[PDB]
């Protein structure tokens, strides 16, 4: 899916087409990077 | 003990719980063979659709 | 809210009421303990994680028990009505 | 059985009641808290949410909030009626927010509501707070509810019934001044005068020490209802609707018990 | 983390309430005082506010990153 470089927590976004010979971040070279929230309508109860 | 429901339901001793699960992608370098994390199409030890 | 009936006589009345809880029993209680004719009166509720309670009436003959009930109702809806007539002037 | 007023203030509401049974007077009192309906969100539809508050919190704060269920009593069909589909019941609310470089606090006054004669009560009310670069975007659905179904639909704060007190003095102690937590006795010219009787909530303190000076009584006949409400509605819509829900149970109750006798 | 809507024990909102308080009781003004003009009269409304500790503004620095 889409990722998001961890550097300064939201830094920016990437996707899957991104081929690297390792998981790092183009942009900023951060070797850790986080999943998006997936945009899709969720219901939550308030209770 | 007895505690007031209404209380409770203004979120009083409310709590969260986290539970974490990890994995590795081990390279096997006695035989050159590796992992790989993907769906399981067709598998041995599939577990349901 | 439903209502059975458990035992049923004369001069006695135990009516279940499953939807209902303190605020209707202990008024038609109270009511019950004030019209003539009637010589026990009592509200129960069986478990506090239920909403239900247990109506048992005893009369002395001259009235009937579901008499003394709806007499009771009554006597609250009176009360009830003139609690609004009352408070819509202030 | 007339009904006299003590108070008025913005929110709070104090009547005595004199030829009242205790039975009917607790009953109002509890169904001023159970059976009176008020507009609060019942569902949050998210779309973004970066904040520290996960969406349960966030959904619970909303649904805390008081909105103005005034004018909505006449014009959306209660919980009792049919109320889980027919488009028409629900009111909705939307909240939009985002933070450009600094960290911004959102109010109450930052949700838009679809009808306009249902707001938040107070504009003022800290809901989350956004860091850099952070951003929510959520939909909140609204309808009526009673008391009783969850604390979020009451509306009032308190509910008090007491005794009526009487309060004569006798001697000329100087002590019961100085004793009662309430500030019922004063001392003018060396009396011992009462300025407040209605405030006496029948602690017999004073019959500890002065004991010969002061007598305490409760009149048998005679109530003091007390309640404050939140905002949503005025005391005296509460009080009639709690009396008219008694009515309703009690009409239902005798309609169906007389028949099939 | 953040202050409650309401009061725990009776229904009173007290959220709207924190701000100010917050304030003029660093300004040097006795909490009794404050407390007692901006309308907070019942002691359960008073431990709402008086033992709050407002951790968020030191968790918006550590947020997740999804
Ligand atoms: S001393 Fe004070 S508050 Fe009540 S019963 Fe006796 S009056
Ligand atoms: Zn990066
Ligand atoms: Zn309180």
């Amino acid at each position: 899916a889409k990722y998001r470089c961890g550097k300064c927590w939201k830094e920016l976004d990437d996707d899957q087409l991104k081929t690297l010979p390792g998981v790092r971040c183009p942009y900023c070279g951060y070797r850790i990077i986080y999943m998006v929230r997936k945009p899709t309508v969720k219901i939550v109860k308030a209770i | 003990i007895i505690m007031n429901k209404s209380s409770i339901e203004r979120g009083m001793y409310r709590s969260t719980f986290f539970r974490l699960y990890s994995t590795e992608e081990v390279k096997y370098p006695g035989g050159q063979e590796d992992k790989i994390i993907t769906p399981e199409a067709g598998v041995k030890g599939y577990k349901g659709k | 809210m439903e209502i059975k009936v458990i035992k049923e006589e004369q001069n006695y009345l135990e009516l279940q009421i499953d939807g209902e809880e303190h605020t209707i029993g202990n008024l038609l209680k109270g009511m019950l303990l004030k019209v003539p004719g009637v010589k026990f009166a009592a509200y129960s509720l069986p478990h506090p994680l239920i909403t239900s309670i247990t109506i048992k009436i005893l009369t002395d003959g001259s009235i009937s028990a579901r008499e003394a009930l709806i007499k009771a109702i009554e006597l609250a809806e009176n009360y009830a009505n003139l609690f609004i007539d009352e408070v819509k002037k202030i | 059985m007339p009904i006299s007023l003590i108070e008025r203030n913005g929110l709070r509401l104090r009547l005595v009641l004199e030829n009242y049974p205790l039975e009917f007077v607790n009953s109002i009192r509890r169904a001023s808290i159970l059976y009176v309906p008020v507009m609060a969100v019942d569902e949050v539809y998210f779309i973004e949410n970066n904040s520290p508050l996960y969406d349960e919190i966030l959904a619970h704060r909303l649904a805390l909030v008081p909105f103005v269920s005034d004018e909505a009593l006449e014009h959306y069909r209660p919980p009792e009626e049919c109320a889980e589909n027919c488009d028409g019941c629900y009111n909705r609310v939307y909240l939009d927010v985002e933070a450009k470089d600094q960290p911004l606090m959102i109010y109450s006054r930052d949700l838009k509501s679809e009808d306009q004669m249902i707001t938040p009560v107070s504009g003022a009310i800290p809901i989350v707070l956004l860091g850099s670069k952070q951003k929510i975007s959520l939909e909140a659905r609204l309808r009526l509810g009673y008391g009783k179904e969850h604390i979020k639909y009451s509306p009032v704060s308190v509910s008090i019934v007491r005794y009526y007190p009487k309060v004569t003095v006798l001697g000329n102690c100087e002590k019961a001044v100085e004793v009662c937590p309430e500030g019922v006795f004063a001392m003018e010219n060396n009396k011992l005068v009462v300025k407040n009787e209605l405030s006496c909530i029948l602690c017999e303190e004073c019959l500890k020490y002065c004991a010969g000076s002061v007598s305490i009584e409760s009149v048998e006949n005679k109530f003091i209802l007390e309640i404050e409400s939140v905002g949503s509605l005025k005391p005296e819509r509460i009080l009639i609707e709690a009396s008219k829900s008694l009515l309703r149970k009690l009409s239902e109750l005798k309609s169906k018990l007389e028949a099939g006798k | 983390m953040i202050i409650p809507i309401r009061c725990f024990t009776c229904g009173a909102v007290v959220a709207d309430k924190w701000e100010p308080f917050s304030n003029r009781v660093m300004g040097g003004e006795d909490p009794e005082k404050v407390l007692t003009e901006l309308g907070v009269n019942r002691y359960c409304c008073r431990r709402m506010l008086l033992s709050h500790v407002n951790i968020i503004r030191e968790i918006i620095h550590y947020t997740r990153p999804i």
